[PDB]
């Protein structure tokens, strides 16, 4: 009954995080001061907004946490009825907490809750803010409305940089003691896209599927399309050549690949393709493009075969 | 009162234009099984003067006895939406196209309540009643799909006169069922002779080549040209063949639009063409309607080896408007292609 | 050929509004023995096992087995048609796609014929086995149905801890907490109203009360319930269904969490 | 009689081929209890449901399989209410009968909600090591990247 | 009584009525002596009557005791809704009979179920029915009425057997509109019913609807070409002619008047287009003029079936009729 | 001008619930006959009859003939104020735009008095005709409201039959079926508890359950209730509310075929 990597090494103190290095030490002079104002975190995910909040809840509160620090999230119902009783009622009470620290209402995934949800959120977090202060955690801002992240400290979490994502993964492999090839590792960077609990969940899963860390075994029990057929069906794009492009799309074609996956692989090695700038702009508009036709529901290998075409002529 | 509705006709006898369609019209409704009508045509041609005269002849005197209605629907978000209503003692007209992404909100509930309201007396009027969908081209798929339910399901107690522009738009199987009459536009002689018997009821004298200059401006729009015969008298009673015709101002404002387009081809000329495009669309006039009137007032400048090319990119721009969502973008990417072939035009 | 008369006739109403909300289908299985009736919820949480005996009908006779799918809300419906006096005779074919209730008057004065069409269900037959258990405690049921309808409105679950003072039925919402407490009751003058507790082990499990709530509708079948709580064993819940048989519910405990604070 | 895809569903991890390597991971995974929640995305009809309840079919039997499998899909009304009611409530307690992990075997996973699947994902972190859920979906496009951050 | 219109009205009612479709009796003949059948799928246009062979069919299978009892038929463009799927057919599925009849004949014991134009439903609505007819692979049969193959998804239309359904094709169907004009007391010439054939591709249903608008308009008067060109939905001829006149050489003041004549006169463009097409792959010009010309024709029905400007698009595409026909 | 008392007042209460639903506005016609409501429901199925005689009140001042179109919703909302012992009444001038309600105590400690808006109503009488009806059938009212209660749940409408067996109700429905069967008690300890069949031709005809449920919530008024039924007429049911008057619904049957 041992517990998943993700949730074993989920960090315990606020310096152990190595997401966004100005926020956190903030957050870090927060905790030591007390007075931690209204603050949402947002971006991609795997950034570690959840562990962030957390343990600067913790480091506030202490032994009061378990009274002084209300969790709402997604699997838990967020009605109208709810924002009207829990979250008011927890805002309502008292706690017999020190001079700095300040009753915590964790709302982690708030760009999934309706409208009339934030609604009766904002008067709250604008009233109650001499007791309790609001630590919201999202994905995008988009669908919080702006008051909220008025009212609020935005803190923008970026993808993270592959360096520190590297740091970590030799801190919990050499904590296993697990063996590794290079190329492998850099695999798993691949496979994570700045989502480190995906970088995490796929060693651990790649470790316990399959011995040795190495791109094979990544690369099996993910079964994404590889890089190297991918990159090498680009430049094969790149030099106007419709044929030898299309014996790496037959070859990801015939071992079972959707369009969807192959068009973001696509996409994604595109991204980071060494090739003339405008160029690269005019490749991205046409894998674009053929991507709003996959997502229109047209998942064909002549979309595949047209998306080609078009890569082809616009290199003349 | 404006003369462009008070000598409206009412009786299909009294028709100016397509006196053969309005026989067909006339001997269709004079028995029964009165079929789904699908009226379609040109703007301006005279549509909804067959739809008021379809019904005077259907019915007995009492057909433009309106009143408007208001109704409210409930979305499945709890939203109540208010929508307005035409309606007569013996007909019902909606446009049910205000309603952007819940037309099938409207469509089902809407119709579902008239077809549950039970004709009263209904022994002594006739058998059924008939409902008009004025603005029925831009409604969506699924709401077109409800649309061909309601047709179906009503089809003994309930029958629609569907009224648009451009059926491209309207899905096929409400076209298959529906009986597809074509209202086309009046010709410049027929123009005219609606022109010189609304002047001849007026005790006017109006010359002939200024009939014709009405009419070749009006574009094959009946209402406009009556209107330009209204803000003509206005202007100046005696009527000369050399007279000033007081043109509409979105249309002299796309004219100097166009003129600023070919003055010059440069990026700043292009800030102030953008300039001119956001005035011209925050009116809330459709922008295929201002992209056939730059089209319109390009052609008149541009020479003959380049008409091709500019037309097959004002069709490219035009479709990418309708694919996309904010007008500005394409329709500025259109001013500046134009502007970029012209300065290739020129700099060769 | 299932005929089965049962003159006390409130009592299988009783049966079916304890299964009212907690089971929408299930399957009489009916042997020479009886009636058995074991489900399960849409959850897969709850389990209910309905045994009723042969001796306890009036006039029963049942030549071979039948499996029988049945919608519990069509003949909640139907057995709202019976009186709480009234004679109900059940009957149905080898090869029924039918069922028949007939509700006769006291006096033999009306006469009532009700048709239930039947649904095909697949069976599986959880074979319950018998266990020794740790804790076992006999109470009144209304005042377990009341101990379940005072603390579903503090929280969503209860702690529930038997040991040597006795039974504890814990709870801890928004509101606050809660904690009543039941001992060992020496004399009443009625055996129906005691709280006897028989014991190996102390135990201590929480249960949801959404479940405790539905179980507890089944208060007038029986005047005592006897819960049967140990470690790695499910609450059980049983009512003596007088002397014709037993109505059986099996609670799996919920997942605590340990923590250190 | 029966159409011969119904009648010839394997129901032994023998009958079943072309997925041998599937099948020797999930037989080391639940044979020494390392089965993590399971993803299982292909194309339509390639036996993604019957090596999964042949699966649950070896490790529990015919008279316990009733309490330690719960199978929901898109026939039944989806989205963020039965996330909400049988899914956490089978997932949150413990087993009628005897001890051991549960599952909960969803069929067509890739036809919910992001809300759905963020409250899905929150209830399989909640109660992971006494429940192991089972997701089989057609397009692995469809599912948000943090739930593929859960399940293998 | 009520005025009925002819199609329903004059569709097949029996097994052998069905103008020689007599593999669709067969497979069915076969499979009552099998007792055994997968899902249907019964694809063709409309007309043909598939709609009355399963009905007969399951008569057949059943009789008529049971028919309203085991054969539940609804129309799929009449229940669009994703509820009404999920719901009235598994209440149906629940609610069982055995498959014992009181003749003593045997019977096999599953449900019929006929979903008619099932085609019209879109993405989300035939997932949906994919999975009722998923759930419900035991107790109740699936039957599908379709007029196009891809319009039902890849899914829906891989667990049924496919039926491709022939209309009469050719030499029946004028001598057919010709009893019903003689029953009718309707005065209609042969090129009228010629025309009547041609404005149809291998409908029926609609030269029937044709003929009863035709009917309605002229109330006892002849049927002319003006009076079906009008009802069809055809450009006439003489426009065609104009504008290719107009494109084959000159200036684009002409095209600008014969675009501008062609939107004024009400017509669609997309009408422009399939004639055009017609009187392009029939005539005698280049195969590139031919094949540019169709390309285009193509580019623009695709951008008004996407809702774009009929006018622009007919003034791009006489343009480049107009630099194919002129050079 | 227009008094009434009466020194019971729950029967009326109980006459507003069982019309309350069924009709939302009634026309209240009295003459020295006495009081008499011939109304019509909004769905064109349904007549209602409640007459009240004159002899059963304590006291009545009637001068002339009156008709009072009075919402039932409302002023079943004025009569909850009152209680189930109190002596009740009804006040009304000759050309009155109100209706004074006077609740008084039997102890005569409280005295209420309240008004009532009244509105004008244009009322067709429908001809009742007086023909021989061929079966009558004598029951228990609770037994009744009990029969249209538990056979709603089961379907839409009931086909019932009667013939020398004695009176049978059938319903049908997705569920299932209902079939429930009286026959003619010969001995009984009470009279309010009998079944009485009075016979001519056996007779079966199916009725909407939605107006039978409406009807069934005249059940206090009367012990026992009337069903009277003959070929292609409306169905009668009737309670005897005391000696005071009746009470008869007129139902509309189903001749619906498929
Ligand atoms: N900056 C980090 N440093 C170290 N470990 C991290 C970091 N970010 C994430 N992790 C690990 O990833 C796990 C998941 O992190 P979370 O904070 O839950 O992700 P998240 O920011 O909440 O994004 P969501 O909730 O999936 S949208 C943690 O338990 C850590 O083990
Ligand atoms: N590897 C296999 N070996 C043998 N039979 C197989 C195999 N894969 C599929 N089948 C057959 O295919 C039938 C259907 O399998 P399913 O598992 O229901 O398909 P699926 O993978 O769930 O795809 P769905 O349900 O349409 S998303 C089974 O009953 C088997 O008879
Ligand atoms: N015979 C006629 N006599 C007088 N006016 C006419 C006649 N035919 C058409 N018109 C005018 O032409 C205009 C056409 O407007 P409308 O019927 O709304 O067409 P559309 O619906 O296409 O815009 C009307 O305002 C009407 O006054
Ligand atoms: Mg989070
Ligand atoms: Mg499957």
């Amino acid at each position: 009954y041992e517990l998943p990597w993700v949730e074993k090494y989920r960090p315990v103190k606020l310096n152990e995080i190595v997401g966004n290095e100005d926020t956190v030490s903030r957050l870090e002079v927060f905790a030591r001061e007390g007075n931690v104002p209204n603050i949402i975190i947002a971006g991609p995910p795997g950034t570690g907004k959840t562990t962030s909040i957390l343990c600067l809840a913790r480091a506030l509160l202490g032994p009061a946490l378990k009274d002084a620090m209300l969790e709402l999230n997604a699997s838990n119902d967020r009605g109208i009825d709810v924002v009207r009783n829990k979250i008011k009622m927890f805002a309502q009470q008292k706690v017999t907490l020190p001079k700095g620290r300040h009753k915590i209402i964790i709302l982690d995934e708030a760009d999934s809750m309706t409208d009339g949800a934030q609604q009766a959120l904002r008067r709250t977090m604008e009233i109650y803010s001499k007791t309790t202060r609001f630590a919201l955690a999202c994905n995008a801002s988009d669908k919080i409305i702006e008051p909220i992240q008025s009212r609020c400290a935005v803190l923008r979490y970026t993808k993270l940089t592959d360096a520190q994502i590297l740091t970590r993964l030799m801190n919990v492999i050499e904590k296993e003691r697990v063996p590794y090839t290079d190329d492998g590792l850099e695999a798993i960077i691949f496979t994570a896209q700045g989502d480190m609990r995906q970088a995490l969940n796929n060693l651990q899963s790649t470790f316990s599927g399959f011995g040795f860390i190495n791109s094979e075994n990544v690369f099996k029990v993910c079964d994404e399309p590889h890089p190297l057929l991918v990159k090498e069906m680009i430049q094969h794009c790149v030099n106007a050549n419709i044929d030898e492009a299309y014996k790496i799309l037959a070859h990801l074609w015939h071992l079972g690949y959707s369009p969807e996956d192959i068009i973001g692989n696509i996409f994604r090695v595109c991204k980071t393709f060494q090739m003339a700038e405008y160029l690269k702009l005019e490749f991205i508009k046409e894998i674009g493009y053929t991507h709003m036709k996959i997502a229109e529901g047209v998942n064909s290998l002549l979309q595949m075969a047209g998306l080609l075409a078009r890569l082809c002529q616009k290199t003349m | 009162s404006l003369w462009v509705d008070k000598y409206r006709p009412c009786s299909l006898g009294r028709l100016d234009y397509h006196k053969e369609q309005a026989a067909q019209l006339r001997n269709l409704v004079q028995c029964g099984d009165f079929p789904h009508l699908l009226v379609y045509g040109p703007s301006g041609a005279g549509k909804k003067t067959r739809i008021m005269c379809i019904l005077r002849e259907l019915y007995g005197v009492g057909v433009e006895k309106l009143r408007i209605e208001h109704q409210t629907i409930t979305t499945p978000s709890k939203k109540k939406i208010e929508i307005s209503t035409i309606a007569s003692n013996y007909h019902l007209e909606v446009n049910p196209s205000d309603a952007g992404n819940s037309d099938r909100v409207v469509i089902q509930e809407m119709l579902k309540t008239v077809a549950q309201s039970q004709q009263l007396e209904t022994n002594s009027q006739r058998d059924f009643k008939v409902v008009l969908l004025t603005e029925v081209d831009k409604l969506t798929k699924d709401a077109q799909h409800a649309l061909r339910r309601t047709m179906e399901k009503y089809m003994s107690t309930c029958r629609l006169i569907l009224c648009c522009n451009s059926t491209s738009k309207v899905i096929p199987p409400i076209r298959s069922r529906c009986l597809a009459v074509r209202v086309p536009a009046p010709s410049i002689e027929d123009i005219c002779h609606v022109l010189s018997t609304v002047c001849k009821k007026e005790g006017l004298n109006l010359p002939s080549q200024l009939a014709h200059r009405l009419a070749e401006k009006s574009c094959r729009n009946l209402r406009k040209a009556l209107l330009m015969c209204e803000a003509c008298r206005v202007q100046q009673y005696p009527f000369t063949a050399d007279q000033e015709i007081p043109e509409t101002d979105w249309e002299v404002y796309l004219r100097e639009t166009a003129n600023a387009i070919v003055s010059q081809q440069t990026p700043q000329r292009l800030l102030e063409v953008r300039g001119r495009l956001y005035e011209l669309l925050t009116h809330c006039i459709p922008p295929e309607i201002i992209m056939k009137g730059l089209l319109s007032e390009l052609l008149h400048n541009c020479d003959g080896q380049l008409k091709g090319e500019v037309a097959q990119m004002a069709a490219y721009y035009e479709h990418r408007l309708q694919l996309g969502s904010k007008a500005i973008y394409h329709l500025e990417a259109f001013v500046a292609k134009f502007m970029a072939l012209y300065k290739k035009f020129m700099e060769d | 050929m299932f005929e089965a008369r049962l003159v006390q006739g409130s009592i299988l109403k009783k049966v079916l509004e304890a299964l009212k909300d907690l089971i929408n289908e299930a399957c009489w299985d009916i042997s020479s023995s009886g009636v058995n009736l074991q489900s399960m919820d849409s959850s897969h949480v709850s389990l209910v096992q309905l045994t009723l005996r042969s001796e306890g009908f009036d006039t029963y006779r049942c030549d071979r087995n039948l499996a029988m799918g049945v919608n519990l809300t069509s003949m909640s419906k139907i057995l709202k048609c019976a009186g709480n006096e009234d004679i109900i005779t059940l009957r149905a074919e080898d090869n029924a796609d039918t069922l028949a209730l007939v509700f006769e008057a006291p006096n033999q004065e009306k006469v009532s014929d009700y048709e239930m069409k039947l649904m095909d269900l697949d069976v599986e037959q959880l074979g319950i086995p018998e266990q020794e258990y740790s804790c076992v405690v006999k109470m009144p049921s209304g005042e377990f149905a009341r101990i379940c309808r005072d603390l579903s409105h503090i929280g969503d679950a209860v702690v529930i801890s038997c040991a040597k003072d006795g039974v504890k039925f814990s709870a801890s919402g928004e509101l606050g907490n809660g904690n009543i407490k039941l001992s060992q009751t020496s004399n009443v003058d009625k055996e129906e109203e005691a709280v006897t507790i028989e014991m190996n082990e102390p135990v201590q499990l929480t249960f949801a009360l959404r479940y405790l709530n539905f179980f507890t509708k089944a208060t007038p079948l029986s005047s005592t319930v006897t819960l049967s709580m140990s470690a790695d064993v499910p609450l059980v819940v049983e009512y003596k269904i007088a002397d014709m048989g037993h109505l059986k519910y099996y609670l799996a405990p919920k997942i605590e969490d340990e923590e250190g604070s | 009689n029966l159409p011969w895809v119904e009648k010839y569903r394997p129901q032994t991890l023998n009958d079943l081929i072309s997925h041998q390597d599937i099948l020797s991971t999930i037989q080391k995974f639940i044979n020494e209890d390392r089965l993590p929640h399971l993803l299982l995305y292909g194309p339509p009809g390639t036996g993604k449901t019957s090596t999964i309840l042949a699966c649950a079919k070896q490790l529990y039997k015919d008279k316990e399989f009733g309490s330690m499998v719960l199978e929901l899909n898109a026939s039944d009304d989806r989205g963020i209410d039965i996330i909400r009611g049988p899914i956490l409530s089978f997932a949150s307690t413990r087993t009628i009968f005897k001890k051991g992990f549960k599952l909960v075997i969803l069929d067509e996973a890739d036809a919910m909600t992001q809300d759905a699947q963020n409250a899905l994902r929150r209830v399989i972190e909640k109660f992971t090591e006494n429940t192991r859920f089972c997701l089989i979906c057609n397009y692995l496009s469809k599912i948000i990247p943090a739930l593929q951050s859960r399940c293998t | 009584a009520k005025p009925v219109p002819w199609v329903e009205k004059y569709r097949p009612k029996c097994v052998d009525e069905v103008a020689f479709q007599e593999e669709v009796v067969a497979v069915l003949k076969k499979s009552l002596e099998g007792a055994d059948l997968p899902n249907l799928l019964f694809y063709g246009p409309p007309g043909t009557g598939k709609t009355s062979t399963i009905l007969a069919a399951a008569r057949e299978l059943f009789g008529p005791e049971l028919f309203r009892l085991r054969v539940l038929e609804l129309n799929a463009s009449d229940e669009r809704g994703i509820q009404v799927v999920r719901e009235k057919v598994k209440n149906f599925a629940q609610l069982t009979v055995s498959g014992s009849r009181s003749d003593g004949k045997p019977c096999p014991p599953f449900k019929i179920v006929i979903l008619d134009e099932a085609d019209s439903m879109t993405s989300a609505a035939q997932a949906a029915l994919r999975r009722t007819m998923e759930k419900e692979s035991k107790t109740t049969r699936f039957c599908l009425i379709c007029n196009y193959v891809s319009r039902i998804i890849e899914p829906l239309t891989s667990r049924c057997s496919k039926f491709r359904f022939k209309p009469l094709s050719d030499k029946i169907q004028q001598q057919r509109l010709l009893d019903i004009a003689k029953k009718e007391n309707v005065k209609i010439s042969d090129e009228g019913i010629a025309y009547l054939v041609k404005v149809s591709e291998g409908d029926l249903r609609k030269a029937i609807t044709f003929l009863q608008s035709a009917t309605r308009l002229t109330g006892g008067k002849e049927i002319t070409e003006k009076v079906i060109t009008d009802i069809a939905g055809v450009i006439p001829a003489e426009k065609i002619d104009g504008v290719f006149a107009a494109c084959q050489s000159g200036s684009f003041d002409k095209l600008e008047a014969v675009v501008k004549d062609l939107i004024d006169e009400g017509h669609a463009a997309t009408q422009l287009v399939n004639q055009l097409h017609d009187v392009v792959v029939e005539n005698n010009l280049s195969d590139k003029q031919k094949s540019i010309i169709t390309e285009k024709l193509a580019e623009v029905d695709k951008c008004l079936a996407d809702g774009a400007d009929e006018h622009l698009q007919l003034i791009s595409l006489c343009a480049t009729v107009m630099q194919q026909l002129s050079q």
